[PDB]
């Protein structure tokens, strides 16, 4: 519970002419891995600390961008992962672990979940280090099928999280509410439900158009 | 040497008067109301904000990108230069409007999205065409790197309009009128490869002088040619970050180019594949639910012809653009396929062209005023 | 405007006489100063206005709405354009 | 005044800039006093039969189905104002 400790502290830090001062990587560094270990977020901590080694690329830790890069991918589809790369140098996107963690990055932002799973190794302790990690990209998984299918196959809902069992599938089965069809597919969605087109001539403008025109 | 002898002579007389600024608006009102009275305009104080927004990051850019160790330029200005002036009690006028969109315009050299709410929500006076074009300028960019194409396309719209109800007369946004033009007409160019379907919008954004050669530039950019994603990554480098002076072009000194490594090679990675997100929505869909008949029709175009097939065309369809079912006893594939409204242009306009009467009928009775 | 808001007024004082001669029925006895007379007054009123009742008649009348509009839109157009012209000669 | 000029000696009286938007007075605001005889005959017309008020409300209905209203007078500004655009 370091994380709750330092939200206050760490707030007026990063607010303040400290987050362009680098001696505040001690408890900013530290913070970073609050985040990543105890299942927590804070993107303004990371963006500063980042800001700060794209200012002196000698001070830049590769842990730490790492603790950083994977708790981002389990925050998308929004632009934490983007504003990474922005920060980390030429230099800084070749080392290890970071090479590996962005070139996994790149196949969920390109939802290719199949070579996810797949392109993963498997002796690197530090993706088994990060607490709740491997259930975020998979919650990151169903999250996306839920807005982009309608019905999905049993065996092709399995091999997107990484080639399930069939008692491993009946948490993810329960998550969203889901259920089996008959004989088949899983229901993700109804068909109405899912696809919200636009609209031509709605046509309200009259209740501002006419009062406008009122004189 | 005439080169940094005007160079630093506007930081100098910046930092003298950062602390002219941080002690009128603070505190002495007699100072303040002293400064109320004396001239016909108050515009001459109100201008030396803005002013030194442009020609500051100018100055500070220069020496970034000429000192690339041992950091001078960045945390002085940070820390200093920058916050003192923002952050502090504001001036008892629009002033403070002024230093905050100056401050605004220093955050967007940091590539980020996150404080332009808290920005917006400390923008509490009014927004005046003057201070509210600029914020869009910079919200709608803060919204292309959100990617929110569908809502930033909508704002770079309003700005590049010219009819925003204002004569914009006595050098306001100076040596710079054109770079409104073309800001806008680039960063818009990028936004409409991603999702043409739904903008049938398009026509009061950019002029049909400038539709013609972008409209084609993204047909031969998604479709045929890797081309356009070269000359139009070239015009788009200058105005997505804003550089405001590159340094002296010459290999005696290098200095210079080794911070454009990391400032061009960052937007490499933005338009590199959602470039090729374009392509899959690129051919329309014409038959809205397919069959086997037009499923094998487009399975024939999602890539190469292999021993391992549909699951690229199932990756392709999780992207902000397509939206499905599959039915494996049918083995059918259903989809959406989505536009907005061709008739929304005129009430927008039914103001703008009566403002061509107002401004018609008010310029020729301030014309009868004079030679009456 | 003022045939306008007499216009709907009628509406109100229809509302006002009607409830009187519903009301003439829901007490014990009356009425007798209405019935088939006023079904015909009535239902004549509704074959006039508004029309028949379709969806293609709303579709119908939303498009001859926005082709109004697009009359009375193009009248402000050359009230705009009556203004350029003369506006140019003055100089 | 006496006459315009088929000359430029017009310019002179056109240095004045005289107005040609000029304002128009508004007639009615306050009752005229002579209201009174015709206030007794609205009793007559109106209290006591549907005879005689009926047919002076008649003519709105036939103001709006009737051929083509807005239609010519839009066809007539299709062509009056036209004619005027042209010759400026």
């Amino acid at each position: 519970a370091m994380f709750e400790q330092m939200r206050a502290n760490v707030g007026k830090l990063l607010k303040g002419i400290d987050r362009y001062n680098p001696e505040n990587l001690a408890t900013l560094e530290r913070y970073v891995e609050t985040q990543a270990k105890e299942n927590a977020y804070d993107l303004e901590a990371n963006l500063a600390v980042l800001k700060l080694y794209q200012f002196n690329p000698a001070f830049f830790q590769t842990t730490v961008t790492a603790q950083i890069l994977l708790k981002a991918l389990t925050n998308l589809p929004h632009t934490d992962f983007t504003l990474c790369k922005c920060m980390i140098d030429q230099a800084h996107q070749e080392e290890r672990p970071i090479r590996q963690i962005l070139y996994l990055g790149d196949l969920l932002e390109t939802c290719h979940f199949q070579a996810f799973w797949q392109a993963l190794d498997e002796n690197m302790d530090l993706l088994e280090g990060i607490t709740g990690f491997e259930d975020s990209v998979r919650k990151f998984i169903c999250h996306v099928v839920g807005i982009t299918y309608q019905h999905i196959d049993r065996w092709l809902l399995a091999e997107m999280l990484g080639d399930l069992t069939d008692s491993q599938l009946k948490m993810w089965m329960s998550k969203y509410g889901w259920s089996a069809d008959e004989s088949g597919q899983i229901f993700i969605c109804s068909q109405e439900e899912s696809i919200k087109p636009k609209n031509i001539v709605e046509k309200i403008d009259f209740d501002s158009v006419s009062s406008i025109m009122a004189s | 040497q005439w080169l940094w002898d005007i160079i630093d002579e506007f930081i100098y007389q910046f930092q003298s008067f950062s602390q002219y600024r941080c002690k009128t608006a603070k505190k002495s009102e007699e100072e303040i109301d002293f400064l109320r009275s004396n001239p016909k305009i108050w515009n001459v104080h109100s201008v030396l904000n803005v002013l030194h927004s442009l020609v500051d990051k100018s100055n500070i850019n220069r020496q970034l990108e000429v000192y690339t160790s041992g950091g001078d330029p960045e945390s002085v200005a940070g820390e200093y230069g920058r916050h003192s002036l923002y952050k502090m009690l504001g001036y008892f006028s629009l002033v403070g409007l002024l230093r905050l969109h100056s401050l605004l315009g220093d955050y967007y050299q940091a590539i980020k999205v996150l404080e332009n709410i808290e920005l917006n929500k400390k923008s509490m006076y009014s927004r005046v065409p003057e201070c509210q074009v600029t914020t869009y300028y910079y919200v709608g960019f803060a919204y292309l790197m959100m990617r929110r194409y569908q809502d930033a396309i909508r704002v770079f719209a309003n700005i590049l309009l010219y009819i925003q109800r204002t004569k914009s007369m006595f050098q306001r946004t100076t040596y710079k009128y054109e770079m409104i033009n073309k800001q806008n007409e680039q960063m818009h160019a990028l936004l409409a490869i991603a999702l043409t379907m739904y903008p049938m919008r398009i026509d009061e954004s950019i002029h049909l002088q400038l539709r013609e050669k972008y409209g084609d530039k993204m047909l031969r950019m998604q479709k045929g040619d890797p081309q356009v994603y070269e000359e139009l990554f070239s015009y788009s480098c200058p105005k997505f970050l804003s550089p405001v002076v590159p340094n002296y072009d010459s290999v005696h000194p290098n200095y210079h180019k080794e911070p454009f490594l990391q400032q061009l090679k960052v937007f490499s990675d933005e338009v590199q594949q959602q470039a090729q997100l374009s392509t899959i929505r690129s051919f329309l869909k014409l038959y809205t639910t397919m069959p086997v008949a037009k499923l094998a029709g487009f399975l024939d175009l999602t890539e190469q012809e292999f021993r391992i097939q549909l699951l690229v065309f199932k990756h392709k369809m999780k992207n902000l653009v397509w939206t499905s079912g599959i039915s494996a006893l049918d083995g059918e594939f259903q989809s959406a396929s989505e536009v907005d409204f061709y008739i929304d242009k005129d009430m927008i306009h039914i103001a703008d062209t009566k403002v061509a009467r107002r401004y018609g009928d008010f310029f020729i009775r301030q014309i009868h005023k004079f030679e009456e | 405007s003022d045939l306008q808001q007499v216009g709907g007024a009628s509406a109100r004082i229809q509302d006002a006489l009607s409830t009187v001669l519903q009301y003439a029925e829901d007490v014990l006895s009356g009425k007798v100063s209405a019935d088939n007379t006023v079904g015909r007054f009535l239902m004549s009123l509704v074959n006039q206005v508004p029309k028949i009742v379709p969806d293609d008649f709303e579709t119908m009348l939303n498009s001859n709405i926005n082709d109004l509009l697009m009359v009375t839109y193009l009248a402000n157009l050359t009230q705009s354009q009556i203004a350029l012209n003369e506006k140019l000669v003055n100089l | 005044c006496k006459e315009k000029d088929f000359s430029p000696e017009a310019l002179k009286k056109a240095n004045i800039t005289f107005e040609h938007m000029f304002e128009e007075v508004p007639i009615v605001i306050k009752n005229s006093h002579l209201i009174n005889v015709l206030m007794w005959e609205l009793e007559k017309k109106s209290a006591v039969a549907d005879k005689h008020e009926l047919l002076s409300l008649a003519s709105s209905n036939h103001l709006g189905k009737n051929l083509q209203l807005l239609m010519d007078r839009v066809d007539e500004m299709s062509q009056d104002i036209v004619k005027y655009n042209t010759y400026m």
